[PDB]
C-alpha cells in the first residue's frame, strides 16, 4: 500500500550490535 | 546507571506501553556539547532533505520537512554524539531477552535531524510498516527551553487500538523509545522554531534476516 | 441566508479562515440526511478515497475513508440535495465578501465514512497547486460523538501560528475553511463510524487559470 | 512536489454556480 510513501528511509547501512 | 535504568524503567515501560520517555538522559553539560556538535554539522551545510522509503517526488517537504545527516559516531568532531550512540547501544544491548521476543543485533547510523521552523513537520506515519527489521525507535532531543505553545513541534504518538495519544515535547536531554512497527503511528506537528533531534533505529535479528530475503 | 452569511460566516472566514455553524439544518433534517447517507453506505457503493496524485492502488494509510459522490438529484437523496441547495444559497450570497474570491462552481458532494478501526487522514492541504478550490465546506452527521472514546477529531493547523483548531465531527455541524495551504488539516484516528458530507467551492479566476 | 500525494481528489466535474 502507500505506507512506505510516508516512512522514513533507514539508510543504506546496518551496524552490527550486541551479538 | 544504564543497567538499572534499562531493567527497572525502560523494559517495563516498553513491554506494557510500547513507549518510554527518559528525561535528563546525559545531563546538562554533555547534552549541550551534543547541541554544539549538531549545530556545527548544520552550519557546515551537511544537512539534506529527509528521505522516504518509497519517494515519488524529489521535493517531499509536505510529507517530512526536516533536513538530515547520517552520522556513524566516529567522525572527528562528533565525539560526543559518538558517546551518545555508545550510551544508547549499551542500554539496548542490556535489554535483549527482556523486550518480548525481540533480539536486537543491529542499528542504523544516527540520523541527526533539523526542522527549520516555518511550520515544517512530519505527517502521521509508521517507521516500519513492511517488516524491514526495525523494532525500536530511539530519539534524543536537544531543544532547550522548548515552549510548544509558540514553537509547536510536538511529536504526537497514536497508540493503535485506543483513542488515546501521547504528546512528546522535544525537550532538551530527553531520550524516547517506542516500537517502530504499526503499533505506534506518529507525527511531528508543525514546528515554528528550529527543532533538533538524533534518531537511532534498532534491528531485530530474525525480522532483519527475513527482510533481507524479502528484499 | 444573507443574515447568517454576511453577519457571521463572512467575518469569521476573513478573520480566521475557519467558521463553524452548529445546528445548521436541525435534528429532523439532519437525521434524514443521516438516513440517506447510511442507505448509500449499506448499498456497498462506497469506494476508497482517492488522492490528487495517486501512486498505490491502496492508500488507507494516507486517507482511510470510503466515499461516494452525489450530485443531489439522485432519486432518494432529496435531503442531501436540500443540504446542497442550502450551502449553495449561502455561498452565492457571499460572493464579493469572502476575501476576494468570486465563487462560481463546486464539486459534487463527497459523502465520506471513516469505518472506525483507527482510520483517518494524515495532515494535508486540500488545494496545493491552485486547482481553483478556495472554500472547503463539510457537513457532519455524527450524533453523540465522544472524541475521548472515538477520536476522529479534525485538527486544523492555521499556517504561521503554532496554535491549532480541533473540530469535533458533531451532528448537524457545518464547517467552512480556506482550502489552500493556509489550512493544513488532518483527521485523527477514528474508532467509530464517522460520516461527513464535503463540498468544495471553486474560485472563478483561479479555476480558469488552472485550466 | 509531494503535496498532491496527500490532497483529496476533487473528481473531474465542476457544477456551475452563482453566475
Ligand atoms: O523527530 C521526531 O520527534 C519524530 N521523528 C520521526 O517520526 C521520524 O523522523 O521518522
Ligand atoms: O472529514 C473531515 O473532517 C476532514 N476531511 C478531510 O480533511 C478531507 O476529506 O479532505
Ligand atoms: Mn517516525
Ligand atoms: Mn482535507
Amino acid at each position: 500500500d502507500a505506507c512506505t510513501l510516508l516512512a522514513p528511509a533507514a539508510g543504506d547501512t546496518i551496524i552490527s550490535l550486541c551479538f | 546507571p544504564a543497567l538499572k535504568l534499562a531493567l527497572e524503567y525502560i523494559v517495563p515501560a516498553m513491554n506494557k506501553h510500547g513507549i518510554c520517555v527518559v528525561d535528563d538522559f546525559l545531563g546538562k553539560e554533555t547534552g549541550q556539547q551534543i547541541g554544539d556538535e549538531v549545530r556545527a554539522l548544520h552550519d557546515t551545510g551537511k544537512f539534506t532533505d529527509g528521505q522516504l522509503v518509497s519517494q515519488k517526488s524529489d521535493s517531499s517537504k509536505d510529507i517530512r520537512g526536516d533536513k538530515i545527516t547520517w552520522i556513524e559516531g566516529k567522525e572527528p568532531g562528533c565525539e560526543t554524539i559518538g558517546l551518545l550512540m555508545s550510551s544508547m547501544d549499551d542500554l539496548i544491548c542490556h535489554c535483549n531477552g527482556k523486550l518480548g521476543s525481540y533480539k536486537i543485533n543491529g542499528r542504523t547510523k544516527a540520523m541527526v535531524a533539523c526542522y527549520p521552523g516555518n511550520g515544517t513537520g512530519y505527517v502521521r506515519h509508521v517507521d516500519n510498516c513492511n517488516g524491514d527489521g526495525r523494532c525500536v525507535t530511539c530519539i534524543y532531543y536537544l531543544n532547550k527551553d522548548w515552549d510548544a505553545k509558540v514553537s509547536g513541534g510536538i511529536l504526537r504518538i497514536f497508540p493503535e487500538g485506543k483513542a488515546q495519544f501521547a504528546d512528546i515535547e522535544p525537550k532538551f536531554d530527553r531520550l524516547l523509545f517506542f516500537w517502530s512497527d504499526r503499533r505506534n503511528p506518529h507525527e511531528v506537528q508543525p514546528a515554528y522554531a528550529t527543532r533538533y533531534a538524533i534518531t537511532v533505529w534498532y534491528f531485530d535479528a530474525d525480522e532483519t534476516a527475513a527482510a533481507k530475503v524479502k528484499y
